[PDB]
Parts: C-alpha cells; sequence; structure tokens
C-alpha cells in the first residue's frame, strides 16, 4: 500500500489515485463481514489497526500533495474513523504531519474555524516535540494560529431574528459533520475560538503587533482612529520576515473583517452618508471594491442600505415612512432603557 | 444617586467635598446638579473652585467652561484623565440647554458649540448617554436634530401626563 | 453560462419575466450542496468558479478562472483562432456579467452612474444604456432611464400589480364556474 | 404580595393532584413563570415523576433538564420560580415540606410554595395557598392567589357548558 | 371515527403555547395526546414542539417528540400519542405531509387545528383524519375528512373551569414592535415580493383547474398584508 501510494505521488497518477483509495475502502467493508468470518483480520487488534490507520494517514498525505482537495476532505474521515476504534496512540511524528495537512485543507476549504482549530492541535503537539525545539518557531507559529483566528469571517448573530426563528447565516454548511470530527464539542464561534488565542500561551509565543491588532479591531474599535493605528502597525509587520510571511497569506480575510466592521460602525453612526465620505471613512482597494463591499454586507445582513447613485449618497434605513419605522425603532430602545433604569432605581431605594 | 450624594454629603466632613463634586460631575447617571449646588455645605464660600464646578456643570455650557479654563482646574484634569468623562458630560448638558430653547437644532449651530465635526456630530448624538437624555430624529437632509430642581418639576408634570396617555392606549387594548 | 446565468439571477431577483434553463446548471447545484469545496481543479469546476464570479459581479475573476479550467483542460488551446476567441468571449462576458450584477443587485440601488458602471465593467456607454434599456423594457422591470443625465431608477406599480391580481383571481374563477357545468 | 396564577397552570395542578390522589402518592411539580416587582406569575407548570423518597430528594435533575430543554424549544421560556405539591395534613401538620422551600429560596430567594388538596377542593371551592418563608417567629407565611386570563383564554373556558399583539402592549 | 371530543385543557395549552412566542404571523404546532381507540377520539393532553417552516419545506424535531413522550408515559401511560395540533387558524399546504410524519409514531393520524385567535365563536378546533376518497380507472389521492368536534370534560376539569369563570357567570414584546417597525421601514421591496407571491398561487390554482400550493402563497401573502397593517 506504501509502495502504491508513493507510486502515485512520484507519477502524478491521480486518476488511479483516486481509485486506490476508493480500492482500500471497499477492502475495509468486507473485513467487518470478513470478522463474522474465519480468518478475518482483527479490527479489535491494536497493532492491525496501527497498520490500516498508518495507510489512510499516507493517503491524506498524498492527496494533499496531489492537490486532490474533495479526496483529501474524504480520505480525512476515513482516518478519523480509525482513530476512535484505535486504542494505542499514533507516532506523534506521523500525526503532526496529519494535522499540518489539515490546515491546508481547511485553508483551500474555505472553512477557516476548522483551519485555526488544526493549527492549533499542531502546536500542542509541536511544543511537545522536539522535546528541545526553537523559539524562533513558537514565535512565528503562534502568531499565524492567532492572526488566522482575528481574519476569521464575523460570527455575530442578530439579536431580533434569532429569537423568533433562531436564524443565523444562509444558513447551510455541508462540512458540518467535521466539527464533531475533531473532538470538538460543537462549532465554535470566531469570539470562542479567539479566548483559546486570548490565552497566554499562545498569546505569550504571539507576535506583539497580533496583540495591539486584536486590541484595535475586537477590543476598542473605533472608526475615527482605525485607520492611523493600522497605517502604523502594518509596517512593523511588512520589515518582519517572519510576522510578513505569516501575515502576507492572511491580508484579504482581515481586510474583510475590518471593513466589515466599518460599515456596521458607519450604519450606527449615521442615517444618509456621502458616498465619497463613506468609502472615504474606510479604506479600500478601490472605491468600487467598496461599494461591492458594502453590498455583500448588506446581503449577509450586517447592515441594511439604499444606494443612490444619483446623489452619490447611501441610506441606512417612502422618505417620510422610512423616518417614521426609524423613530419607532428609537423610541422603542428608548422605552427599554427607562425601564432598565427603573429596575436598578429599585435599588437605589433600599439604600 | 442625586439622593446617595446628598446624604454623604450632608454626613462627611467638608473636606470631602471637593472629592465628592469630581465624583458628580464624572457620574455616568447624573444630568441635574442643582439641589446639590444648592445645599448649605456646598454653598460656601471657600470652596470656591467647587463653587465654581457647580456652576459650570448646573448652569453653564462648553463655552462657558472654555472661558473660564485658566480658573478651573481644566490642567488638573488633562493630568487626571478626568476631564474627558468631564468633558463628555458637559458637552451633553450643552445639548440639553440648546435642547430646552428649540425643539429643532441646527447642525451647524450644534458643532460651534459642540466644537466637533458635523460627520461626528451625528456620532455624539448617536451615543448612548445622549439617547438617555434625548429622544429626536436626525434628518441629514435638512441638517437639523428635531429634539421633542426646576427641571425636576417639569419631568414630574410630563410624566403624569404621559401615564394618561399610556392609560388610554391599555383602555382601547382593554376594550378590544 | 452565458445564456443561463442572467436569467438565473433576475430569478434570484424574483422578477420572473422569463425562465431560462443554462447547461451544467445541475452540477453546479450538486457543489453548493457538497460538504466540501475545493479550490477549482477539474474543468466545469473553473467553468463554475467563473459562473459564481459572474453572479457576485467580479467578471475579471470569471474570465481568470475559465483559463485556470482551461489551461489543465487545455479545452482553448486546441483552436487556431484562440486570442481572437478569448477576446470576444472576453466582451460577451463583459455584457452579461454587467446584466447579471445589474440583476441582482437592483434591489439596494434605488438610483445608478452608467459613467461609473462604464468604467468598471470596461464597457462603453453606448452599451450599457442599450443592454439596460432594452433587458427593462423586456422584462418589465419597474425602471427608469433619463439619458440626459445618464441615471437609472427603481425599487418601486402597488395599484397596477393589485390590478393584475384581481385579474388572475378572475380567470381561475372562470375556470372552476366550467368545473362546476 | 400575590401569585397569580395562570389557567393552564391551575388545570395542570388540580389535574395531577387528583391523578396523584388515586395514585395515593404525593404528588410535586416545578412552576414556571415570571417574578414581577414583588408579584410572582405563574403562567405553566410541570409534573415531577413519582419518588420513593418522600419531600426532599423527590427532585429528579435529570428528568427536569430534560423537561426544561424540551419546553425551551417550546415557546414559554420561563423562570423556575417554585414549586407545588399535595399535602393532606391540615394544618400546617407537616415539618418536612418547610424545608425542601428552604432549599428553594437558597436557589432563588423569591421562590413560592404552593399546596393544593385535590380531595377537599370542590365545585365552588378550590382548596389552595402559596407560602414563602419569614426572613419566638413563625417559619413562614401565605399570600393570596388571583387568576390571569386573557380574553381568548377566557372564550375558550365558555365551551365547557357551551349552552399576543396586545398582551405586549400592555 | 365519527367524532372527536377535546378537553379544555388541550383548548388553553395551545393558546399558552402560541401565548408566549408573542407572534401573530407564526403559526405553532404541538402534540396532541388521548385515546384514539374507538368511533369517539377523545383529545386529553397535548404538549408544544419546536417547529420552522422554510418556503414549503417544513422541520420537525424528532428526537424531542420521542424524548418528551418518554416523559409524558412516565406519568400517564393511559394519555397515548394520538396525533398532532396547530394554530391554524386554516388547513395549510404542508399539512398532509407534516401528517405523514407523525404517522411514524401511531396510525392513523388525527390532526387538530385550535384557533387560538378565536374568529368563530362556535369553534376554537377543526379536526381531521387523513383519507383518500378514491377516482375509479386512478390511483387514489390522499385528502383529510373533517370530522365533527365537540368540548367536553372530565369532573375534575369541569370543576375547574366552572371555578375559573366565576366571576364572569414585555421586553419580548417590545423586540416584536420593533421588528414590526424594522419591517415597517423595508415594505416596500417586501409588497413586490407579495405581489409577485399572489401571482404565483394564482398561478398553480390554473394550472389545477399545484393548485394547493398556490393557493398557500396567496394565503401567505395575504397573511404578510395582515401582519404590515396591524403593525401599522
Amino acid at each position: 500500500a506504501q509502495q502504491a501510494f508513493k507510486f502515485c505521488l512520484q507519477y502524478t497518477r491521480k486518476a488511479e489515485f483516486r481509485k486506490l483509495c476508493d480500492n482500500l475502502r471497499m477492502h475495509l467493508s468486507q473485513i467487518q463481514r470478513h470478522h463474522n468470518q474465519s480468518t478475518a483480520i482483527n479490527l479489535n487488534n491494536p497493532e492491525s489497526q496501527s497498520m490500516h490507520l498508518e495507510t489512510r494517514l499516507v493517503q491524506l498525505d498524498s492527496a494533499i500533495s496531489m492537490e486532490l482537495w474533495q479526496e483529501a476532505f474524504k480520505a480525512v474521515e476515513d482516518i478519523h474513523g480509525l482513530f476512535s476504534l484505535s486504542k494505542k496512540p499514533p507516532k506523534p511524528q506521523l500525526m503532526a504531519n496529519y494535522y499540518n495537512k489539515v490546515s491546508t485543507v481547511f485553508w483551500k476549504s474555505g472553512n477557516a474555524l476548522f483551519h485555526a482549530s488544526t493549527l492549533h492541535r499542531l502546536y500542542h503537539l509541536s511544543r511537545e516535540m522536539r522535546k528541545n525545539l526553537t523559539q524562533d518557531e513558537m514565535q512565528r507559529m503562534s502568531t499565524r494560529v492567532l492572526l488566522a483566528t482575528l481574519s476569521i469571517p464575523i460570527t455575530p448573530e442578530r439579536t431580533d431574528i434569532a429569537r423568533l426563528l433562531d436564524m443565523d447565516g444562509i444558513i447551510v454548511e455541508k462540512q458540518r459533520r467535521l466539527a464533531t470530527l475533531l473532538g470538538l464539542q460543537a462549532p465554535p464561534t470566531r469570539i470562542g475560538l479567539i479566548n483559546d488565542m486570548v490565552r497566554f500561551n499562545v498569546l505569550q509565543y504571539v507576535v506583539p503587533e497580533v496583540k495591539d491588532l486584536y486590541n484595535w479591531l475586537e477590543v476598542e474599535f473605533n472608526p475615527l482612529k482605525l485607520c492611523e493605528r493600522v497605517t502604523k502597525v502594518l509596517n512593523w509587520v511588512r520589515e518582519q520576515p517572519e510576522k510578513e510571511p505569516e501575515l502576507q497569506q492572511y491580508v484579504p480575510q482581515l481586510q474583510n473583517n475590518t471593513i466589515l466592521r466599518l460599515l456596521q460602525q458607519v450604519s450606527q453612526i449615521y442615517q444618509s452618508i456621502e458616498f465619497s465620505r463613506l468609502t472615504s471613512l474606510v479604506p479600500f482597494v478601490d472605491a468600487f471594491q467598496l461599494e461591492r463591499a458594502i453590498v455583500d454586507a448588506a446581503r449577509h445582513c450586517d447592515l441594511q442600505v439604499r444606494i443612490d447613485h444619483t446623489s452619490r449618497t447611501l441610506s441606512f434605513g417612502x422618505x417620510x415612512x422610512x423616518x417614521x419605522x426609524x423613530x419607532x425603532x428609537x423610541x422603542x430602545x428608548x422605552x427599554x432603557x427607562x425601564x432598565x433604569x427603573x429596575x436598578x432605581x429599585x435599588x437605589x431605594x433600599x439604600x | 444617586l442625586l439622593g446617595s450624594y446628598t446624604e454623604d454629603n450632608a454626613s462627611q466632613a467638608r473636606v470631602d467635598a471637593h472629592r465628592c463634586i469630581v465624583r458628580a460631575l464624572k457620574d455616568p447617571n447624573a444630568f441635574l446638579f442643582d439641589h446639590l449646588l444648592t445645599l448649605k455645605p456646598v454653598k460656601f464660600l471657600e470652596g470656591e473652585l467647587i463653587h465654581d464646578l457647580l456652576t459650570i456643570f448646573v448652569s453653564a455650557k462648553l463655552a462657558s467652561y472654555v472661558k473660564f479654563y485658566q480658573n478651573n482646574k481644566d490642567f488638573i484634569d488633562s493630568l487626571g484623565l478626568l476631564h474627558e468623562q468631564n468633558m463628555a458630560k458637559m458637552r451633553l448638558l450643552t445639548f440639553m440647554g440648546m435642547a430646552v430653547e428649540n425643539k429643532e437644532i441646527s447642525f451647524d449651530t450644534m458643532q460651534q458649540e459642540l466644537q466637533i465635526g458635523a460627520d461626528d456630530v451625528e456620532a455624539f448624538v448617536i451615543d448612548a448617554v445622549r439617547t438617555k437624555m434625548v429622544y429626536c430624529k436626525i434628518d441629514q437632509t435638512q441638517r437639523k436634530v428635531v429634539v421633542s430642581x426646576x427641571x425636576x418639576x417639569x419631568x414630574x408634570x410630563x410624566x403624569x401626563x404621559x401615564x394618561x396617555x399610556x392609560x388610554x392606549x391599555x383602555x382601547x387594548x382593554x376594550x378590544x | 453560462m452565458l445564456l443561463e446565468i442572467p436569467y438565473m439571477a433576475a430569478h434570484e431577483s424574483d422578477a420572473r419575466r422569463r425562465m431560462i434553463s443554462k447547461q451544467f446548471h445541475h452540477q453546479l447545484r450538486v457543489g453548493e450542496r457538497q460538504p466540501l469545496l475545493g479550490p477549482p481543479e477539474s474543468m466545469r469546476e473553473h467553468v463554475v468558479a467563473a459562473s459564481k464570479a459572474m453572479k457576485m459581479g467580479d467578471w475579471k475573476t470569471c474570465h481568470s478562472f475559465i483559463i485556470n479550467e482551461k489551461m489543465n483542460g487545455k479545452v482553448w488551446d486546441l483552436f487556431p483562432e484562440a486570442d481572437k476567441v478569448r477576446t470576444m468571449l472576453v466582451r460577451k462576458i463583459q455584457e452579461e456579467s454587467l446584466r447579471t450584477y445589474l440583476f441582482t443587485y437592483s434591489s439596494v440601488y434605488d438610483s445608478i452612474s452608467m459613467e461609473t458602471l462604464s468604467d468598471m465593467f470596461e464597457l462603453d456607454l453606448p452599451t450599457v444604456h442599450s443592454i439596460i434599456s432594452k433587458m427593462i423594457i423586456n422584462e418589465e422591470l419597474m425602471a427608469s432611464l433619463d439619458q440626459p443625465t445618464q441615471t437609472v431608477v427603481m425599487h418601486r406599480x402597488x395599484x397596477x400589480x393589485x390590478x393584475x391580481x384581481x385579474x388572475x383571481x378572475x380567470x381561475x374563477x372562470x375556470x372552476x364556474x366550467x368545473x362546476x357545468x | 404580595k400575590q401569585v397569580q396564577i395562570d389557567g393552564l397552570v391551575v388545570l395542570k395542578i388540580i389535574k395531577h393532584y387528583q391523578e396523584e390522589g388515586q395514585g395515593t402518592e404525593v404528588v410535586q411539580g416545578v412552576l414556571l413563570g415570571l417574578v414581577v416587582e414583588d408579584r410572582l406569575e405563574i403562567t405553566n407548570c410541570f409534573p415531577f415523576p413519582q419518588h420513593t423518597e418522600d419531600d426532599a430528594d423527590f427532585d429528579e435533575v435529570q428528568y427536569q433538564m430534560e423537561m426544561m430543554r424540551s419546553l425551551r424549544h417550546v415557546n414559554i421560556d420561563h423562570l423556575h420560580v417554585g414549586w407545588y405539591q399535595s399535602t393532606y395534613y391540615g394544618s400546617f401538620v407537616t415539618r418536612a415540606l418547610l424545608d425542601s422551600q428552604f432549599s428553594y429560596q437558597h436557589a432563588i430567594e423569591e421562590s413560592v410554595v404552593l399546596i393544593y388538596d385535590p380531595i377537599k377542593t370542590a365545585q365552588g371551592s378550590l382548596s389552595l395557598k402559596a407560602y414563602r418563608l419569614t426572613p419566638f417567629e413563625y417559619m413562614f407565611e401565605e399570600v393570596p392567589i388571583v387568576i390571569k386570563n386573557s380574553h381568548l383564554i377566557n372564550v375558550l373556558m365558555w365551551e365547557l357548558e357551551k349552552k399576543x399583539x396586545x398582551x405586549x402592549x400592555x | 371515527g365519527r367524532v372527536v371530543r377535546l378537553h379544555p385543557v388541550i383548548l388553553a395549552s395551545i393558546v399558552d403555547s402560541y401565548e408566549r412566542r408573542n407572534e401573530g404571523a407564526a403559526r405553532v404546532i404541538g402534540t396532541l395526546l388521548g385515546t384514539v381507540d374507538k368511533h369517539s377520539v377523545e383529545v386529553t393532553n397535548c404538549f408544544s414542539v419546536p417547529h420552522n417552516e422554510s418556503e414549503d419545506e417544513v422541520a420537525v424535531d424528532m428526537e424531542f417528540a420521542k424524548n418528551m413522550y418518554e416523559l409524558h408515559k412516565k406519568v400517564s401511560p393511559n394519555e397515548l400519542i394520538l396525533g398532532w395540533y396547530a394554530t391554524g387558524h386554516d388547513i395549510t399546504e404542508h399539512s398532509v405531509l407534516i401528517h405523514e410524519y407523525y404517522s411514524r409514531e401511531a396510525p392513523n393520524p388525527i390532526h387538530l387545528t385550535v384557533d387560538t385567535s378565536l374568529q368563530n365563536g362556535r369553534m376554537s378546533i377543526k379536526a381531521y383524519v387523513s383519507t383518500l376518497m378514491g377516482v375509479p380507472g386512478r390511483t387514489m389521492g390522499v385528502m383529510f375528512t373533517p370530522l365533527t368536534v365537540k368540548y367536553a370534560y372530565y369532573d375534575t376539569e369541569r370543576i375547574g373551569v366552572d371555578l375559573i369563570m366565576k366571576t364572569c357567570f414585555x421586553x419580548x414584546x417590545x423586540x416584536x414592535x420593533x421588528x414590526x417597525x424594522x419591517x415597517x421601514x423595508x415594505x416596500x421591496x417586501x409588497x413586490x415580493x407579495x405581489x409577485x407571491x399572489x401571482x404565483x398561487x394564482x398561478x398553480x390554482x390554473x394550472x389545477x383547474x399545484x393548485x394547493x400550493x398556490x393557493x398557500x402563497x396567496x394565503x401567505x401573502x395575504x397573511x404578510x398584508x395582515x401582519x404590515x397593517x396591524x403593525x401599522x
């Protein structure tokens, strides 16, 4: 099997490799049927499993190297199902390689939460080995892990909608089984994942600039100063050989998160702001790309807008109607505050 | 909070009144300073700085502070970082003064009194402390803000009326 | 793709003036319901990515992807005129992607600019105004164009719609009468 | 102080007590609702299974958690505002029942104990009371219980012997 | 089956289920319990279900049914799972399909519509079981048979109801209001998509003369308009 897989990798025999994999599946299905039959391989025995698991591990590796990502994903569950049955632990060498593969698969998959999880699993495992290890790697890996978590697409769910329908997202994610597959008790949010990033060990080896970035975006985000802060922080990353390398590959999603936040905050600050001002307020690769982003934020319901191309203005809501229902929504909020305040007063009464 | 502050002012040493004044003028829920200013302990001439602060927070606007900054602890506030909490409050109180005189406030007037950018202006109006203090509709096209012990008296009268109104609505529903 | 995408988008728009079928549509649907989404490898996946790119209104991405799917395929390399067809397709795709864009985004946009649109789709205004006006007239879209200022308008009609519904209802009633008889 | 008991809460408590009475085993359950002001709204209840154990330790936290989770998929989503039991002994015969209440009070000091008598409850006479512990003194006291019903509920109840936005606004 | 009796508790339970959400537009769904082993089905208890509807499709929580029923059985095995209810006020297009799901738990499935709005005084309840009359020379087609209902109570409940009628003889709500305001601040697009939907329904009916689907769509549109008016 190992020889056969090396053959496929060495001669780019992608079509045959896929067929090889399928053959291996049929073989394993037979064994459970086989086991009742005499002379069957014992899937109870640890050596037997360690060999089978070793093969599937390699199946995942070749899959990634041949860029057969759909096949990679199938082989990941193949690996998973064997690990559950597995009694003896795998060699940490071969296991860390496995996780280092999952990070690639999930980066290509566009599943950023799984991507960061796989990174963490590899970090926790690479910390132990080597027993003596480079500190320069711990620098870059921890930073990468943290950056990939800040760079994750916003997981925020609307409050009004959730109570009525408990609905968020499109919503649909066919890679949902995989979260349970990684020994995660449930799919996490980016805020949740970040807290692990928040924890000191990730933080301690984490480049400082990233901790600052996290402050700028997640802690105290202010649109009137974010552009400056980012301008002064972005120079430092570029200069560093390692930091820049970690940073280069997350520029896109990071930019998306920041701009999403800017659009939301502008939605809170304004009612009808000029297109010149809105685009001007938040940095964009191009003026038109900024409009694209704004609409995308609108379609995903992070903001409601009406864009009037004639006057070059954007409205975060016929005219009088939109003012009436904005007034109503303000009055409601005011009432809520008053109610809450009254509660506090009650406590003061006792005083 | 006025209750707690009045009780403390009327039990604590006179030396504690300056700190109490800084506390009051920094307190997130406090916008009315008349009852505190009127306290006999508060009245005394010697706590001149405290009296000035009371006039400033009871009766004056942000402009009045700027006029008097060399004779009030603006510099001390800057050293402390206390002033921004105090600065924010005086600007909120300035909006309240303006709203007392007129229920429609032009953006240009607010910005001068505000001493803040017009684009920012809405954000400042936007902030929650302001919202609890005032309910108004922002008209971007017309560049205006429509904002529909002594103050307490007036407020009381309003409350009474409000209740009557609510009762009417409830009555109707009950009927249906 | 070129044929069925704008008609799909409009349907996404929900105007539903006309119904059109595009080849490889079923394959695209399967991909959406797929647990795993990989970067394109097989040719149909490159075509696919070009489609989604058209949906989101990136025409450059779409043009890029066809080569990427094509390069592994060698699909476009098998023609002697390939350059000519590359540019020709680039143009037709420019047009249909402009259409698709307009279809999907007319909800949140009340007004438009033909100059900006012209520059950004790399389509001269004579084509833009033509395509948009034609389509709007063909789909009975509640959209209004001022040629003088070169500006467009949407998001409206209520009264007319109700009138239509009434007509339909009347038809149904007539049908029932037939059965009764 | 007043405990407002809803239509379904009262009917479930009478039903459960009577069913319990046939059983000959005392019946307890949890009351769900809202602490409003001083006053408490009981909007619903659910029965706890009969236990060999008497009084305290009767409660089954696995049953309770499951029931509460499944209700939450259900609309009401209401705090446990106390408990009800049917106890024959009168008047104030048993010490043991009170300690249970102390456990509830320690979880939430506002908790209420309702007691219903399914035998003495007769047409024209519901025999029920509501208690809290006091904070030579007596240990507990009783607050009268009123009933809240919507107009929709009133119409619905009238089919025996027949011959949402508003609530929010209120 | 010839008829159905319903206990007052079931009526009040369906109303209480609907009330907590505080949605006029929303229709709630649950399980009914009782005894269906004779020509008179007796409906004597119920419980709410988590339920969501998207487009034609609807989701019911199967595990919730099994887990709640199992607790119900521990309280009183005499009250069997005999069907389901919803708040209506009318039969909906998906009901025959939803009914097929409940059939797994028990058969034949029984559907109780409880009109918690109570528009008609005489009935707060409509009862149906699925059956097909059939067509000669053609495959039989499923349909709901309408069964007569009466409200009846055992002595305990009779006593309870009489006692309750003696005298006769908010944050969630605020959130809902805010949602309504948001809908109002958007209704120009939702109008144009409810205009289209209305037309769609008409098309379906035409085809039938599909018809059911179209009818459902039309009803939905009307409901959406009514909810817009109420908000205003």
